RNA sequence: CCUUCUCAAACAUUCUGUUUGGUAGUGAGUGAUACUCUUUGGAGUUAACUUGAAAUUGCCUUAAA
């Protein structure tokens, strides 16, 4: 009401003052009375993680705006980097509806669904003016959880991010984590083990699992911005392939999903292009 | 009821553009023909407005390079002239908040002088290109029943395999490759892609949003600059900063 | 702005020189009624704007006649709240502009001429005559039909 | 009595026949409109005439518009007496030059120089300014 | 080229004409007319060619101006960037040694706010004798300062180079302004055949000087533009034919 | 109720010089010679003084509603 007066006189610089001198509400007391505390919150954080990964993907409009989405991208890419550094990915399950994971973050196990990165789509039946409030609630919830998880590990929060790295991919390889052996057996699979993932495959669900089951990645997708010395495995999924190197192993990304669910390491004589597969199977 | 102020203003404002574009065209004719006795400047210039703002210059000398063109409403109270409006309908830009990739070359450059005040230009980055094509980007496609001219978002790669079989382009990530590399085809992929409906940085008309529009118009007037020069350097800007807002 | 201007003068004036004279001339409109009446009769004021409204009314009745006698180019702009806005008040009653930038000199002179043509030409009549002859519509129906029907069978 | 013809003086640059028509049409549809322009050099002399169709629509479009402040001008508009009428006022384009010559042969026009030189030396003697060569 | 005796006999007898037993200052003022085939075709020039001369005419102007009502004045137009850097005292320091003065210095803004309106623009500019203008600002001027200035040869702006490579330098302004002042004479090129020059007055300079002044201008202008005949005068007079050339004209059919 | 072309190379090192190109404008009125052309059809230049931006018929759309 007092801004409308400032504009409706005009008299702009008084409105520019009124913009600066104000105190936006925040939910910090209402988090820590609703969840007291950390095992109770890590119960319900399951429900938060779906919607942040939903709202991170979808494109900016009226009824949404960019800042809400660019919050959610950063809050999720924080959560991935904790799970990738500290290595908690026990069950994987690719679906048609994106990709489900599972992660055992201090006792309780957390399922959550990343969608595939494809440009779709706003129906305009659904009410955003509810769901953005749920997002605003769960954004602050996951801030307080990530604050605790980072410092207890025990890295600095919030983590700074290298820009020239961010301009290659914008993802999990950006963000860098820093201070002030693992629970096994899935962590330290793919150790002393170097992947060269090809262009065609989805980088966004592969690099995550290869870093979170500690091994090194190089992507073809990175190269277009502008070594192959130490590379062991090459993930590729084309009908024909030409020419292939004698030292290198050639597999399809099915291999990575099948390996993690057992936690054995399967044989790589199976799989491989352009061959037919053994099926997939959920772990549930 | 039109009022005499606006109708006199629009005549004055158009006549500046019709004055301007003649100076652009006459310069470029003598440059392109090469009978250079009497002109203003010998070669083109590109200016990089970035964050009190820094303002470098370089001569172009191509060497092909990626640009991303966006309309930009403006300026204020001018009707488009047909030598400009022609070019915008070739590059498919018409209607605001609408992006497209273009290949910068010595032959193409003189077009960008003409559309300069109607668009905004610059070098994109691979994260921005990746962001655009898998938040947005929509194919016109035919087959299996129906009337035909229909807009579907890029879900399937089989559709990309079918309609770009002969080129050897498979899936979306190779579209992103073939845009970013400045390789063979390009133009077929870019015509295939269809131009990107971006959102308005600020919609509103409430008292919070009117401020953001006021603070925009200062920044937009500060960045975009109408020399009318004949030898006006084309302005490029941090699109990585821009497409944070617009995508 | 006033607060900012006080801080700036202390930094410059004590260290080098000046009596605040380093600061440039201020050009602005003059809003107080008493002040503007005082500005008139000097007579320094190029334009006066007088709001049509004002609750006393007697407050501003003399000003049109007073301006005429002195020969200030006065106007009667509509609304007092409008005058308030330009002068950072809720309501201003009168506003007079006594001085002008050299660039703005040309514009001011031609506005005054517009006002004389637009206001002063047609309003020799306005001094004369009495407003508010008008009747309510029910009474208008009654006078017209009686008068009209009496004339014509 | 007053006519339907109307005289508009004191016109801004880029108030031309296209605009005057498009504006003053909105009062009522008009027979003809013409702006005074320079020859030399094709641009306005800042006055024109219109003529409507009704008489009474012209004097309304006078009454609204007679001291109308517009750019750094104020438009003054008059209605003429009976008859008068829009007479002339040809819409001049800008006049481009052309180098029309030279038909006479060089040996002729050399003798024009040799003669018309000797005109000047005799002419300056008449003033009189005594001078050799 | 001309023989100087032909100039001396003309220009001294011009003193015998101009003496005899506004109007006084108009009547005595010299010109030199020069004719050619056709200057800069299908394109007007609002330039001024700065022709090389031994003696100034502005320094002689300054002394004779102090008596007269008209009052000699020099003007400098500069960029929006430049007037922040440059001041009055900085020009006043160096220009007094060789001995000239800049009267005022003007922003490119000030034409498009303070001396817009044409009364004010004429009343401003018709004061000044020598207008000067920054290389970059020059080409913006004839929209801004407007036509009535360019109708004269005086009040039309002369180009001057402020910038050393690259961005502003004071020395490059303040040393070059001397060259455009005292070493060089302004003249604009029209269309068509004719071209006069404001050479000078007659109170100013001596007849000993004027012949040396004319002789260098003739040797300048013959070589550039391929000329027909040259015609010195004072204002009232019938022309004095001092140079006259046929061998040009035989080219004129050969184009057609 | 719009806001005006606010630098470009090449040579050489003088603490920036020298050379070349880049500038369409308010309309109206006054007057005193000269020069170049064509054949009366007067076309192009030219020593300047008056003037309140003055005046009467030279024949794209969220910058919305």
């Amino acid at each position: 009401r007092k801004l409308t007066r400032a504009l409706g006189r005009g008299e702009v610089s008084s409105a520019k003052r009124l913009e600066e001198n104000r105190d936006s509400y925040t939910l910090d007391h209402i988090i820590k009375e609703r969840y007291p505390s950390f095992p109770d919150a890590i119960r319900d954080i399951d429900d938060a993680l779906n919607m942040l990964f939903l709202f991170s993907n979808l494109p900016s409009t009226n009824q949404v705006s960019s800042k809400i989405i660019n919050d959610a991208q950063k809050i999720c890419n924080q959560w991935l980097a904790y799970v990738a550094k500290e290595r908690l990915v026990r069950k994987v399950f690719v679906s048609i509806k994106g990709v489900y994971y599972q992660a055992n973050i201090k006792g309780e196990e957390v399922r959550w669904l990343v969608p595939f990165k494809f440009p779709e789509n706003i129906p305009s039946d659904v009410d955003f003016r509810i769901m953005l409030t749920f997002l605003e609630f769960y954004s602050t919830l996951l801030h307080f959880v990530l604050y605790k998880l980072y410092t207890d590990s025990g890295l600095i929060y919030p983590p700074k991010l290298d820009l020239k790295k961010d301009k290659i991919i914008s993802g999990l390889s950006s963000y860098i984590l820093e201070s002030r052996k693992y629970d096994s057996p899935v962590a330290s699979l793919f150790s002393a083990f170097v992947f060269y993932v090809s262009r065609e495959v989805p980088i966004d669900i592969l690099e995550f699992l290869i870093l979170s089951c500690g091994g090194n990645v190089i992507s073809e997708a990175a190269m277009d911005q502008i070594d192959m010395s130490k590379v062991t495995h090459q993930i590729v999924d084309r009908p024909v392939l030409k020419n292939k190197v004698a030292g290198r192993t050639y597999i399809q990304p099915q291999w990575i999903f099948d390996c993690i669910n057992k936690g054995e390491l399967v044989p790589a004589n199976k799989y491989l292009p352009g061959e037919a597969l053994p099926p997939h199977l959920s772990p549930w | 009821f039109v009022r005499a102020e606006s109708i006199v203003a629009k005549t004055l404002a158009t006549s500046r553009e019709k004055e301007r574009i003649k100076r652009v065209s006459i310069l470029e004719d003598k440059k392109a023909k090469n009978e250079t006795q009497h002109i203003a400047s010998g070669k083109d210039f590109i200016l990089k407005i970035t964050e009190g703002l820094i303002r470098e210059k370089t001569t172009y000398d191509g060497k092909p390079a990626l640009l991303f063109i966006v309309r930009v409403r403006g300026p204020l109270a001018v009707n488009i002239p047909n030598k400009a409006f022609k070019i915008l309908s070739l590059l498919r830009l018409v209607e605001t908040n609408t992006g497209v990739f273009v290949k910068l070359t010595k032959n193409v450059y003189p077009l960008l002088k003409v559309i300069a005040p109607y668009v905004v230009i610059g070098k994109p980055s691979l994260s921005s290109i990746r962001s655009l094509i898998q938040k947005r980007g929509r194919i016109i496609y035919k087959g299996e029943n129906e009337a035909e001219p229909h807009e579907i978002v890029l879900n399937d790669n089989n559709i990309v395999e079918e309609q770009l079989g002969d080129h050897g382009i498979i899936c979306v990530e190779d579209i992103i490759h073939e845009i970013a590399t400045m390789g063979e085809s390009f133009s077929v992929c870019n015509f295939f892609l269809q131009p990107f409906k971006l959102n308005r940085e600020v919609s509103g008309f409430g008292s919070l949003n009117r401020l953001r529009k006021i603070k925009q118009r200062e920044a937009e007037s500060r960045t975009r600059q109408f020399s009318n020069a004949a030898t006006a350097p084309v302005i490029e800007v941090d699109i990585d900063s821009l497409l944070a807002k617009l995508n | 702005e006033k607060k900012e201007r006080l801080t700036k003068e202390a930094a410059a004036v004590a260290e080098g020189k000046s009596k605040q004279d380093a600061s440039p001339k201020p050009y602005a409109v003059k809003y107080g009624l008493n002040h503007v009446v005082a500005l008139i009769e000097n007579k320094k004021a190029k334009l006066v704007l007088i709001a049509n409204d004002v609750d006393p009314i007697e407050l501003v009745v003399f000003l049109p006649a007073l301006c005429k006698k002195m020969g200030v180019p006065y106007a009667i702009v509509k609304g007092k709240a409008r005058l308030g806005t330009l002068v950072n008040q809720k309501t201003s009653a009168v506003a007079a502009l006594t001085e002008v930038r050299a660039e703005d000199e040309a514009a001011l002179a031609k506005l005054v001429s517009t006002i004389d043509a637009n206001f002063a030409d047609k309003y020799d009549e306005v001094k004369k005559h009495w407003g508010g002859g008008i009747l309510g519509n029910k009474a208008q129906a009654k006078m017209d039909k009686r008068a009209k029907n009496s004339d014509s069978a | 009595e007053y006519s339907g013809i109307i005289y508009v003086s004191r016109l801004p640059h880029g108030f031309h026949e296209k605009e005057l028509s498009k504006y003053f049409a909105q009062f009522g549809d008009l027979k003809e409109v013409r702006l005074a322009r320079n020859k030399k050099t094709g641009n306005s002399r800042h006055y024109g005439f219109l003529e409507f169709v009704n008489k009474e629509d012209a004097m309304i479009a006078q009454e609204s518009m007679n001291n109308y402040l517009l750019m750094g001008h104020l438009l003054q508009v008059r209605v003429l007496p009976k008859g008068a009428k829009i007479e002339k006022l040809y819409k001049y384009k800008k006049r481009v030059l052309v180098e029309k010559g030279i038909t006479k042969p060089v040996k002729q026009l050399k003798d024009n120089m040799k003669q018309k030189h000797e005109e000047r030396i005799k002419k300056l003697a008449k003033s009189g300014i005594e001078f050799k060569w | 080229a001309i023989p100087r005796e032909r100039v001396i006999k003309a220009v001294n007898e011009l003193i015998k004409f101009t003496s005899k037993p506004e109007e006084e200052l108009k009547k005595d003022l010299q010109l030199i007319v020069v004719n050619n085939k056709s200057f800069t075709g299908t394109s007007k020039s609002f330039k001024l060619k700065l022709l090389n001369v031994k003696h100034s005419f502005y320094k002689p102007w300054k002394e004779a101006s102090a008596t007269a009502v008209k009052d000699f004045k020099v003007l400098l137009i500069l960029k929006d960037s430049d007037i922040k850097k440059v001041s009055e005292d900085d020009l006043f320091d160096q220009l007094d040694s060789e001995g000239i003065k800049v009267d005022e210095i003007i922003c490119g803004k000030d034409l498009k706010t303070v001396y817009k309106a044409y009364e004010a623009r004429n009343a401003f500019i018709s004061q000044f004798s020598l207008i000067l203008a920054d290389d970059s600002i020059v080409t913006s001027l004839p929209k801004l300062m407007g036509g009535k200035a360019y109708n004269k040869v005086e009040t039309t702006p002369i180009s001057i180079r402020t910038h050393a490579n690259k961005e502003f330098s004071l020395t490059t302004l303040t040393n070059n302004i001397k060259k455009v002042y005292m070493n060089q004479l302004p003249v604009k090129l029209p269309r068509g055949t004719t071209l006069n020059v404001h050479l000078g007055n007659l109170e100013w300079l001596r007849p000993e000087e004027f012949v040396d002044n004319v002789e260098l201008i003739s040797e300048q202008l013959i070589k550039a533009y391929q000329i027909r005949s040259i015609f010195i005068k004072t204002n009232r007079s019938p022309v004095l034919p001092l140079y006259y050339n046929q061998d040009v004209l035989d080219e004129l059919e050969a184009k057609k």
